[PDB]
């Protein structure tokens, strides 16, 4: 029975169904008059052939495959009963077999369930990525290599580099959040080595969404560490770099200080040595201080000239609009003549495009730019798009 | 074997301390007529001439002087006036018609004892110096400058520096070592001694050059004569194989000092010792011994031919005072030696032996004489 | 007052003295005897070793003196020609309390066969006490009945001479009066230092002569067996007489040494008395003289006299006779030549110690004895040429 | 009434006599002229003797006789000398009559000779108002000149006014004769004197000049004196001198003849006591031979103001006893010396206080110089100063008090640099003189001795122990450790001590090694390589020394016996490093002359270090060079850096950067684009020639301790990125390197 066992589930690691489809529903005539017990096996990977797919569709717009995946748990529990059978050996070698996607199906629930969480929660102002990681841990650790025999090699990784890079995404998720420059650079290296190892190498909702969640994490990511990337390269030469990704906030703010002529912009973060990379050992202190709120990201002229109480004032003094996460600030300096534009997208990042000139409170365009930049930095999309 | 008492004698003021060995008497003007020499620790030279009282003229040096001496070391044909220091220094004078010096040339240190002659037979006469650290040292004044030569180590302290005759004929230097030992320096162009029992610890003097006939003082010896403090006094001849033996004295005396002079006047020389308390010995080659006390302590003492009265050279004996006087007895000329009378005197002569036959028992012979020299008619 | 030659004597011993002696300690004996003032006597001589002479001083302990005594003066002589002996006289001052005891000792070995060994007579002491200070021990002969007697004399701090004579009977010596012998010696004033008694010889006269303290000098002519004085001379000088000798240039003289005068000679006794004198020239320039003595030094047969001083100075003087024939010096005393000395001299002899007919001089100063033997070079010629000139005269002038 | 005849040789003289008469009268007689004794005189009218035998007579009456007569016979006898004998003269033709009259040269006149003596005794049996006596005895007659010389003063001291002549009575002539000695022979004199101020003239005086109008005549008062002689016997014969006055001067002639007489006795003393006769003319044997006797005044100036053994075993007046006031006074100076040396003896011997300087002077006078011993120093250049001086008196110190230990006692000189010594024995007192003078040490040892060769035989141990070659060389030794611990160029000194004692006394402690030693040094210069080390001795254990100017390197410890150890190094042939080098050694527990393997094995460990501190320390000499090349072959260089020096991989500095070392090889050649076109003035290109091997460091502006290194290696797939060290100032290093280290990787996500 191996001879035939050799297409298996090697043949199905890449995400050509259409073999196995055929073949374990074939398998009637594919194993004519041999012992019935490998066919309830057949049958149980025809029909874990669908749930994949499902799953790697993803849709469940009866629905969801909670318990619809156990569906095959009978079969994986009684494959083997102990033309009669030969018993043991290379007949329970099916049962050895079994015991490897126990698990898979188990652990899928609960990656599909942490899929589903991630689902409902799809909205409000702040996902917690690090609580999400926190509950990932655990699946990862009680599924460790416990299926480890060898004609399960192309898909056993495949799942756990799955969730390897879900992981290598959702921690990074959480460090870009936190000001972790390095942490947050290295990561999604991990990830993207094994990204085009696996995606690349040749797609269903899963792949598309998680290119859309990787390079909106770029798009941002080449923001948020704009000044360190900027200083130490060409003059001229990053902004192709920075025209390579999708929503790229440099390129587009830069539209926005060339036309209308924004003087003033700056990103403000509420409170770390600086700006780069610090040994940990290094002179850390401590983030204290009347203006201890950086500026970090500024892409016109040095950060205001005598107008930079304002940009706390007006923050504090105003955080009942802000920390709603769906609206604008707006105020009218009586000397200064600046009309200031802060906007949260972020529960710590914030950005003000404080004005020079009069600006009234009926600039519809600039507050449908900020809304726009704030629907692809709150991560509204890649959650909300995590069906068709 | 009897004693006597010198009468006449000056007196010269001398105020300082001197070692013993820093008094001499010789002529520095070159006018064949000898001067006293005496040279303090102080630094200063004293000359002393006639029979005055005062020095004759002062010479002075720097340092603190050990050794002076006077005689013909240049070889240039006069006499002249060495000093040595004790550091390191070494003068001379040119008295022959204040008084600096006209030379100066350092020499090794810790020098104790000096002496001027001809050592080898080259001709050219030499200076040796004996140090209290058992070292012998000659020099030559090479046409000019003093130049070094051969140098002696010993184990025993030395004490006197002499030039005799050898057995061969030429001259040889002895220098003296404790124990009245002494030792033959190897001539310079190692060092034999030789012992005469006591304390090996007692101090020795010695003195050579001990003229023996009329007339042979330009060229002989092989007479020398040892003291030691302890009291003993010995005289050696020369000879070939071994040293000949004299004649030894015993006294009760320290000895300290030990020179040659002529009283009687017959060429032959005589040995002249002192002590401590002033007890004066004479002996001549028969041991004959004649004692003259001067009831004093004595520091130096000297005994030579002087220039004293009338401008004309006669034996004297120069004794150094706790009492800062210097005698000098002149009158010292004796007679003879032993004790005789009329007598046996006259028994030597033949003439008497004939006269008496043609004249024709004791007593008759003393009648006959004491009416010839008393009842003459 | 230039000395008219040098001096032939050459010193030759010396034995020095512990302590210092007196004019009186010189004696005779041929020996010297000379006695220091604490208790010490010595006796010098001379022996003979095949062809040569030794001094020898050998000291001697005589018995009767406490060792707390000084002794002042001493003399000795030898017994008259009839009887043997020899006597020795001592007189020393015992020191029992402030005021001294004077006493007299006389030694004589009256023993057959060792009378005149001088170790018997150490042992054979006559004490005699004194009652007066002793000055002088002198001895005299006289001519007594048919003999010849020797007597003692002694000055004492009473102004006499006492007489002390011995006897032929219980064999003692007894103090007798003195008038009976000297008669010439009695109603003194002072304390005579020095007396000279001359006998004549082959006559029964004598002349006697003394000095005292006060410069008082008298000579008296005697004759012995009358026992009557003959002739009175007197004369007051000045200063102690230190000594009176009488000397023969008939015709006899004194010679007088006074202490602070120059030496003088009176010229012809008999016939003049006291009046002719001869002052010696420049004989006190040396200090005082002390001692004096009139022997023949050159050895020509006429005298000489001479004089020792306290600046240690041995003058000695010649008679120039009228033989010379010069009237502006004849008949004068000249000085022949001098000497110096280490300590002042105190006394003289003249006696031959070493036995060749040569008379030694014995000078005894404060340090010691001194030896002076003639030159003996200059002696031993004088002895050829007198004999060459007497063995030619005995035919070439007389066959 | 009462007459008396007078006889008529005196006929002229009536009024005269009138005088002599008044003059006689009025004593006995006190005040026609009245009289009280009622008796009235009145003058009336008619061969010694017959000229006086009492021509005028007397007519008086009485209300006696005896006295009347008496006054007249003194009257004429006082004029008959005043007027007979006083007139008569005492002996170019002014220029004799004025010589006669003084009598220097002459004769006197017979008036005074023979007349003049006899008529003045004569009116002492006839009382008379002008007339006196005398006497004295005189033991001998040597006084004469002694009593004239003081007579004389006497008379003009009393009276100026009087001259004293002596006319002497020339023996052979006679009487008459007065010309202005011989033993036994009576000497005699006539030492008269007179006033010249009375002639052509007429208090001291008794009468009166009588009556100028009386007659008009000149009475002769004049005064005279005549003090006669006769050998042993004076006689004063005065006139007209004042009662109380002439009384006086008597007196005072016989009390100085008692004086002369005094001085006569004691020396008739001194005279017994020369011959040796002092038991019988003792002192006070006999106004002045009174027990209580100035015994020293009596034999000086002739006025007046155990003895009996004084010479015992030791103008004649000015002459015998002035030698006895200097023999006193040779044992009142001989004394006063013999005390001085015993006290100090006694008080130095047993009593184990400072003296004069002349009381050490004259010890040192009383002792004889034994020996003497000296020693050059050689420190000084001069001698080849403060610093000269100084240890000059350190020297000094350390040797008294090496004296002391063996039984020596500081002399304390007491106030009114030389140093004294004493030491006190039963033979004697030994003392010794320390000084320094111009360039040498020397020391001198006197002995003053006090069965007698127990002393000078055993003076010559402190001879033996003397020890001044030995301290000297250990003071020398010693005096090196203290400067190597801390100008002067030692090694010029070593060498100069050295030719000085090659050899060097058994005595000493203290050990020294002189040699020199030859290293390779092919590679590097000698004298660069000596100059490198000078500037590392710290790192060396060793330290430089600042001697144009030289540097010497030096060392310490404390080895053990023989203590410390100290070292001095100082420096085709210029591949020659010729060190010379010393090995010093001295001692602790012994710091004097107390009467080399250890030396040798020490040389053995200082060979050693010399030689590892040159083969093993000359690589970091060159090294310093390679550390300035690498900042401004070259590529086997580098290669030379690596092979000795401290490397870490980034994985040793933080946990996060070991992500780095597993990724691509062509991410760094990728990566060594970017510095190289970025930081050109700090990137290093180095690359093999078939570039298999490309290296790449960048350098610091100021971290010059610490580089970071970039290499690659395409033919075996290796590559390193660690961080070469030659830390706070580390870190700034890894931040400008760390930025584009993430930079070309985020480069490559897009």
């Amino acid at each position: 029975e191996q001879a035939v066992l050799e297409t298996f589930f090697s043949h199905l690691g890449i995400f050509s169904y259409d073999k196995a489809k055929d073949n374990v529903e074939k398998e009637r005539e594919a194993n004519k008059s041999a012992g019935g017990s490998w066919l309830s096996l057949l049958a149980a990977l025809a029909h874990l052939a669908a749930a994949e797919k499902v799953y790697h569709s993803l849709t469940y717009l009866k629905d969801s495959i909670r318990t619809i995946y156990t569906s095959l748990h009978n079969e994986l529990k009684k494959v083997v009963t102990g033309l009669g059978g030969t018993a043991p050996h290379v007949e329970e070698l099916l049962s050895h077999l079994s015991e490897q996607l126990c698990f898979f199906v188990q652990a899928r629930m609960e990656i599909a369930d942490f899929y589903e969480k991630m689902y409902t929660l799809s909205t409000q102002k702040f996902i917690n990525a690090e609580e999400l990681v926190g509950l990932l841990d655990a699946i990862m650790k009680k599924y460790s290599s416990r299926f480890h025999h060898p004609i399960l090699s192309p898909l056993e990784s495949s799942f756990q580099l799955e969730v390897d890079v879900l992981c290598h995404l959702l921690k990074a998720q959480a460090q870009v959040s936190e000001w972790k420059f390095l942490p947050s650079l290295v990561n999604l290296h991990s990830a993207h080595t094994k990204l085009q190892t696996w995606g690349q190498i040749f797609p269903p909702h899963l792949f598309l969404w998680l290119m859309k969640l990787k390079n909106m994490l770029l798009a941002k990511f080449s923001f948020y560490f704009h000044e360190a990337l900027s200083r130490q390269t060409t003059a001229s030469e990053m902004k192709t770099l920075t025209a390579k990704a999708n929503p790229d906030f440099f390129g587009k703010i830069s539209s926005f200080i060339r036309k209308y002529d924004a003087a003033n912009v700056s990103l403000i973060f509420d409170n770390f040595q600086g700006h780069g990379y610090h040994h940990p050992h290094s002179y850390r202190e401590a983030p204290k201080g009347v203006d201890q709120y950086p500026a970090v990201v500024s892409l016109p002229s040095d950060r205001p000239v005598m107008h930079w109480p304002n940009v706390i004032m007006i923050m504090t003094d105003r955080t009942s609009d802000l920390n709603s996460l769906e609206k604008v600030v707006h105020f009218y300096d009586d000397k200064v003549q600046s009309t200031y534009f802060l906007t949260r997208p972020e529960p710590h990042f914030t950005i003000v495009i404080i004005f020079e000139s009069k600006k009234s409170e009926r600039d519809s365009h600039f507050i449908s730019f900020l809304n726009e930049v704030s629907l692809a930095l709150k991560n509204p999309k890649v959650f909300a798009s995590l069906k068709p | 074997m009897r004693s006597v008492s010198y009468v006449q004698r000056v007196a010269l003021e001398f105020s300082g301390s001197l070692f013993p060995h820093a008094i001499c008497l010789g002529d520095v003007d070159n006018d064949t007529l000898n001067e006293l020499v005496v040279g303090d620790t102080s630094g200063k030279v004293s000359v002393y001439k006639n029979d005055d009282s005062r020095p004759w003229l002062t010479c002075s040096c720097q340092g603190m002087l050990t050794c002076v001496g006077v005689g013909d070391v240049c070889n240039k044909g006069k006499n002249l006036l060495v000093a040595v220091s004790a550091e390191g220094w070494f003068h001379l004078f040119d008295l022959t018609p204040e008084q600096r010096p006209v030379f100066k040339q350092h020499i090794p240190a810790n020098t104790k004892v000096m002496l001027i002659s001809d050592i080898d037979g080259d001709g050219c006469r030499e200076l040796v110096v004996g140090y209290t650290d058992r070292v012998v040292r000659a020099f030559r004044w090479e046409e000019g400058q003093l130049v070094s030569l051969k140098k002696w180590m010993l184990e025993g302290q030395v004490d006197s520096l002499s030039v005799t005759l050898g057995p061969l004929g030429l001259p040889e230097l002895m220098v003296s070592q404790p124990g009245c030992a002494y030792a033959i320096l190897l001539c310079t162009w190692d060092v034999v001694l030789h012992q005469t029992i006591h304390n090996k610890n007692v101090s020795t003097h010695l003195i050579g050059n001990i003229k023996q006939g009329h007339g042979t003082e330009s060229s002989g010896s092989g007479l020398f004569a040892l003291c030691t403090l302890d009291g003993t006094l010995k005289l050696m001849e020369e000879m070939e194989e071994a040293d000949k033996l004299l004649w030894s004295v015993q006294v009760d005396h320290q000895l300290f000092a030990l020179e040659k002079l002529d009283v009687t006047g017959n060429g032959h020389e005589e040995v002249v010792a002192c002590a401590w308390d002033g007890q004066t010995y004479i002996i001549d080659h028969n041991r004959t011994v004649v004692r003259f006390q001067v009831d004093e302590n004595i520091r130096a003492f000297c005994a030579g031919l002087y220039a004293c009265k009338e401008g004309r050279n006669s034996p004297c004996l120069v004794y150094v005072t706790f009492n800062q006087k210097i005698y000098v007895y002149w009158e010292v000329q004796l007679e003879r030696m032993e004790s005789t009378n009329l007598v046996k005197l006259l028994e030597t002569k033949p003439e008497y032996h004939s006269l008496l036959q043609e004249l024709g028992d004791l007593p008759v012979t003393r009648a006959l004489l004491h009416q010839t020299l008393y009842h003459p008619d | 007052a230039v000395a008219a030659g040098p001096c032939p004597l050459r010193e030759d011993s010396f034995t020095r003295f512990s302590s210092q002696s007196n004019v009186y300690g010189l004696a005779g004996g041929g020996e010297l005897l000379a006695a220091t003032l604490k208790g010490k006597v010595l006796g010098f001589r001379y022996q003979d070793l095949r062809q040569k002479i030794r001094p020898v001083a050998k000291e001697l302990q005589f018995n009767y003196i406490p060792v707390d005594a000084e002794i002042v003066s001493i003399d000795t002589f030898n017994k008259s020609p009839p009887k043997r002996g020899l006597v020795v006289g001592i007189t020393f001052i015992k020191d029992s309390g402030d005021k001294g005891s004077p006493f007299l000792n006389i030694y004589c070995d009256y023993e057959p066969g060792s009378e005149y060994n001088l170790d018997s007579i150490a042992q054979s002491c006559l004490n005699l006490e004194l009652q007066f200070t002793p000055f002088q021990l002198c001895h005299a002969e006289v001519q007594v009945g048919d003999q010849l007697e020797t007597v003692f004399l002694l000055s004492g701090n009473d102004p006499a001479i006492h007489l002390y004579k011995e006897n032929e009977g219980l064999h003692q010596f007894e103090e007798q009066p003195v008038e009976n012998l000297f008669p010439e010696l009695t109603n003194l004033t002072s304390s005579v230092l020095w007396l000279d008694v001359h006998n004549f010889p082959g006559t029964s006269r004598r002349l006697s002569a003394l000095g005292c303290q006060s410069g008082y000098v008298r000579v008296a002519h005697v004759d012995q067996r009358s026992r009557e004085v003959l002739q009175m001379w007197s004369v007051l000088q000045d200063g102690p007489i230190s000594r009176v000798i009488v000397f023969s240039l008939d015709e006899y003289s004194v010679l007088v040494a006074s202490m602070l005068e120059p030496a003088v000679v009176y010229r012809d006794l008999l016939n003049r008395g006291l009046e002719d004198q001869l002052l010696l020239p420049g004989s006190d320039q040396f200090d005082s003289v002390l001692c004096s003595l009139v022997t023949d030094v050159d050895l020509d047969g006429r005298p000489e006299v001479l004089v020792a001083t306290y600046g240690q100075e041995l003058l000695c003087y010649k008679y120039r006779g009228p033989e010379s024939g010069l009237p502006e010096a004849q008949h004068g005393f000249h000085l022949l030549w001098q000497r110096s000395f280490s300590s002042p001299l105190l006394a003289m002899a003249h006696v031959d110690l070493t036995g060749d007919g040569l008379q030694e001089l014995a000078v005894v100063s404060l340090k010691g004895v001194h030896i002076l033997q003639h030159s003996l070079i200059q002696a031993s010629e004088l002895v050829l040429t007198r004999l060459r000139h007497q063995v030619e005269q005995r035919r070439r002038r007389l066959q | 009434v009462l007459h008396l005849a007078l006889p008529t040789s005196c006929r002229p003289w009536l009024p005269a006599l009138a005088w002599y008469l008044r003059q006689n009268l009025l004593i006995f007689l006190h005040s026609l002229d009245i009289y009280l004794y009622c008796i009235t005189l009145a003058f009336v009218d008619e061969e010694f003797e017959q000229l006086t035998q009492v021509a005028p007579r007397l007519r008086l009456d009485v209300w006696l006789e005896e006295k009347l007569r008496g006054a007249a016979r003194q009257a004429l006898a006082d004029a008959i000398i005043e007027l007979q004998l006083l007139p008569a003269s005492l002996c170019r033709q002014k220029r004799r009559t004025t010589q006669l009259e003084e009598g220097e040269v002459g004769t006197l006149h017979p008036v005074f000779a023979r007349v003049a003596q006899r008529w003045m005794e004569f009116m002492v049996q006839i009382g008379c108002a002008s007339v006196s006596r005398s006497s004295a005895h005189m033991v001998s007659r040597f006084l004469l000149p002694s009593i004239l010389s003081e007579f004389t003063a006497l008379v003009t001291s009393m009276a100026g006014d009087t001259s004293v002549r002596i006319f002497e009575q020339h023996l052979g002539s006679e009487p008459e004769i007065f010309g202005p000695p011989r033993p036994a022979a009576e000497r005699h004199l006539l030492l008269l004197g007179r006033n010249f101020l009375q002639w052509r003239r007429p208090a001291m005086q008794r009468f009166e000049p009588g009556g100028d109008g009386s007659s008009g005549r000149n009475a002769p008062r004049q005064r005279l004196l005549l003090l006669e002689v006769v050998d042993k016997k004076l006689q004063l014969l005065t006139y007209n001198w004042a009662p109380d006055l002439g009384a006086a001067l008597g007196r005072a002639l016989v009390r100085l003849v008692q004086w002369q007489n005094a001085r006569a006795h004691l020396i008739f003393c001194l005279l017994s006591q020369k011959l040796g006769l002092f038991h019988h003319y003792g002192q006070l044997d006999f106004p002045f031979l009174l027990p209580t006797m100035e015994v020293e005044t009596l034999i000086r100036s002739a006025s007046p103001p155990p003895f009996d053994e004084a010479l015992r075993d030791i103008d004649p007046v000015t002459y015998h006893g002035q030698q006895f006031l200097e023999i006193k006074m040779a044992e009142r100076r001989e004394l006063e010396r013999q005390m001085k040396m015993e006290n100090l003896f006694v008080t130095w011997q047993q009593r184990s206080m400072p003296i004069s300087a002349g009381e050490l002077e004259t010890l040192k006078q009383s002792s004889r110089l034994v020996h003497y011993c000296a020693t050059a120093m050689l420190f000084d250049p001069a001698a080849w100063e403060p610093w000269l001086k100084e240890l000059s008196l350190a020297f000094l110190q350390q040797y008294v008090q090496y004296l002391q230990s063996i039984g020596f006692v500081l002399v304390p000189l007491r106030p009114p640099t030389t140093y004294h010594l004493q030491r006190a024995l039963p033979g004697g007192i030994i003392l010794m003189e320390l000084a320094f003078q111009g360039c040498y040490f020397c020391v001198k040892q006197f002995a003053l001795e006090c069965l007698s060769m127990l002393f000078t035989e055993e003076c010559d141990k402190v001879r033996d122990l003397m020890h001044v070659h030995s301290f000297s060389y250990d003071f020398h030794l010693r005096l090196v450790h203290q400067h190597v611990l801390g100008g002067y160029h030692l090694t010029t000194f070593l060498r100069h001590f050295l030719a000085h004692h090659p050899d060097g006394p058994h005595f000493g402690r203290n050990h020294i090694y002189q040699g020199t030693l030859e290293l390779p040094t092919p590679l590097i210069a000698a004298h660069q390589l000596y100059n490198y080390v000078a500037d590392h001795a710290s790192s060396y254990h060793m330290k430089p020394l600042r001697m144009h100017n030289e540097y010497a390197l030096v060392s310490a410890w404390h080895s053990s016996d023989d203590f410390d150890v100290s070292l001095l190094v100082c420096h085709a042939e210029r591949h020659v490093l010729r060190l010379q080098f010393f090995v010093v050694l001295t001692s602790q527990r012994e710091l004097f002359p107390r009467l080399f393997p250890p030396l040798a094995a020490e040389v053995g460990m200082a060979r050693a270090r010399l030689a590892q501190l040159v083969r093993l320390a000359g690589g970091h000499c060159r090294r310093d060079t390679l550390w300035k090349r690498l900042f401004l072959l070259a590529l086997a260089e580098l290669e030379e850096l690596l092979e000795a020096v401290h490397a870490k991989s980034i994985g040793d500095i933080d946990p996060q950067l070991d992500c780095f070392l597993s990724m691509t090889v062509s991410w760094y050649q990728s990566l060594i684009k970017v510095l190289l076109s970025r930081f050109p003035q700090s990137c290093r290109h180095f690359q093999s020639p078939d570039l298999g091997t490309q290296y790449l460091v960048v350098l610091n502006q100021k971290f010059t301790d610490c580089f970071v290194l970039v290499f690659l290696d395409s033919h075996l797939g290796k590559t390193s990125l660690t961080v070469v060290f030659r830390l706070v100032s580390t870190y700034h290093h890894l931040e400008s390197v760390i930025n584009t280290a993430c930079f070309t990787l985020w480069t490559r996500l897009l």
